[PDB]
């Protein structure tokens, strides 16, 4: 009760720990057979890798981020709100 | 990188063909295996071909409707049938693939029917066959 | 701020280089706010001014912190000056025909 | 059956300059990339020369070509005894809808 | 009544992980449906003068 917060929407640091968690979801479930990423250090060359493909099938669950030991996520509660600046409703989660 | 067939065989006018040529990567779709052949004293002839990573398979002129050719996904083989066989076939199968990974470096969409065999490179050591 | 000089038809190279080489989201403006290119995660984004059909960047460059801008076809009105939006490196590079 | 009309055999002093001129059709040559093929005569045959100009590892500076218009060369500098090998002319041709290999040439030296 | 959208299915795709096209296998046979929902817009300005 009565905590206002600053939140912010641009600058979590929930979200790289989604996008390398995503990014490593996607590279055990969606193998490529051909896969031309570049490997160069003006010219440069690009490298070709190739694994076993089969098809399968792809249905995203949801994903709950838990906190860890020691720490606790705040919750902006407030039912209009702008993504940044203050943010009148908060709970913990 | 290997690609190895199988052995020498003799045939019999009115009988089949099964001769292989099995990768040594991991999948198949990664290459565009063909299969050319060489008569003995002339040079050589394309005769069918498969590309696996868009399920094509493209033929010659001559040798439709006899041959058909299958690329078993599992253990990285391709076959090569024909039916139909007389005395001007007794020489030598070549199984002969190349990279399929040109084709991504097109602009948007490309020909998923249409055909890039071109420079072969991991050439087969050769099936020799005959009828009899 | 810096000149460039070309004049017409061939693929001219404009580049904001940035400090980190692990590809930043770049953008990159002219001398009245409207887009040109820019980077959206790993894809192109393009704008819509007059040099919509013209005007890439090399992608694997993006790696090592270098975001071009190679703009072929020069026309006659190309002499502006064009800005880049890395972190806060407005470097503003003109050109002329 | 040569397609593309290329010469039955060649001949000239080892170490010299020597140019098969496999030439084709606008279907072959023009909208087609061409390559080339060596084997000497019972072993597995190989490339020398793709995409009309490059050369895999393995292969010398030595073998070079083009790709003109209608027709398709050889830059064969630097002949030895070791080359005494047949030279196809393969490429894709989409109005045969199929690959088609060249008469084959024969180089020989003394 | 409904609006149609004229969809394609590609194989040669540009991966959003990294830089770098990616090559997949041939589609599926049968049918594959899927039933969503848009819960979100991602727009972009354009400003002139
Ligand atoms: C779409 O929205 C409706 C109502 O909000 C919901 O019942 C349905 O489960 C949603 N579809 C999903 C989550 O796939």
């Amino acid at each position: 009760e009565n905590v206002t917060e600053e939140f912010n929407m641009w600058k979590n640091n929930m979200v790289e720990q989604m996008h390398t968690d995503i990014i490593s979801l996607w590279d055990q479930s969606l193998k490529p057979c051909v896969k031309l990423t570049p490997l160069c250090v003006i010219n440069c060359n690009t490298s070709a890798i190739t694994q076993a493909c089969p098809k399968v099938s792809f249905e995203p669950i949801p994903i709950h981020y838990c906190a860890p030991a020691g720490f606790a996520i705040l919750k902006c509660k407030d039912k209009k709100f702008n993504g940044t600046g203050p943010c009148p409703s908060v709970s913990t989660v | 990188v290997q690609l190895v067939q199988s052995g020498a065989e003799v045939n019999k006018p009115g009988s089949s063909v099964k001769v292989s040529c099995q990768a040594s990567g991991a999948t198949l779709n990664s290459h565009a295996f063909s299969w050319v052949r060489q008569a003995p004293g002339q040079g050589l002839e394309w005769m069918a071909g498969i590309i696996p990573i868009f399920g094509s398979s493209h033929y010659a002129q001559k040798f439709r409707g006899r041959v058909t050719i299958s690329a078993d996904e599992s253990t990285r083989t391709v076959y090569l049938h024909l039916r139909g066989l007389r005395s001007d076939d007794t020489a030598v199968y070549y199984c002969a693939s190349n990279s399929i990974a040109g084709v991504a470096a097109a602009g948007d969409y490309a020909d998923y029917d249409g055909g890039y065999y071109y420079d072969m490179d991991v050439w087969g050591q050769g099936t020799t066959v005959t009828v009899s | 701020k810096k000149v460039v000089l070309g004049k017409k038809g061939d693929t001219v190279e404009l580049t904001c280089t940035a400090s980190q080489k692990k590809s930043i989201q770049f953008h990159w403006k002219n001398s009245n706010q409207i887009k040109i290119l820019g980077n959206q995660g790993s894809f192109l984004t393009k704008g819509p001014s007059k040099l919509n059909d013209r005007a890439d960047s090399r992608r694997s460059l993006w790696d090592q912190g270098n975001f071009p801008l190679i703009i072929k076809n020069l026309k006659i009105e190309d002499s502006d000056t064009y800005i880049c939006e890395v972190e806060d490196q407005k470097e503003e590079v003109q050109l002329l025909v | 059956q040569s397609i593309l009309t290329q010469p039955p055999s060649v001949s000239a002093a080892p170490g010299q300059k020597v140019t098969i001129s496999c030439s084709g059709s606008s279907s072959n040559i023009g909208n087609n990339d061409v390559s080339w093929y060596q084997q000497f005569p019972g072993t597995v045959p190989k490339l020398v020369i793709y995409e009309n100009n490059e050369r895999p590892s393995g292969i010398p500076d030595r073998f070079s070509g083009s790709k003109s218009g209608t027709s398709a060369t050889l830059g064969i500098t630097g002949l030895q005894t070791g080359d005494e090998a047949d030279y196809y002319c393969g490429t894709w041709d989409s109005s045969l809808s199929a690959v088609v290999f060249g008469g084959g040439s024969k180089v020989t030296v003394l | 009544d409904s609006i149609t959208l004229p969809c394609r299915i590609k194989q040669i795709i540009n991966m959003w992980q990294r830089i770098g096209q990616a090559m997949y296998a041939p589609p599926i046979q049968g049918v594959i449906r899927c039933v969503s929902n848009i819960t979100g817009l991602i727009l972009t300005r354009d400003g002139g003068s």
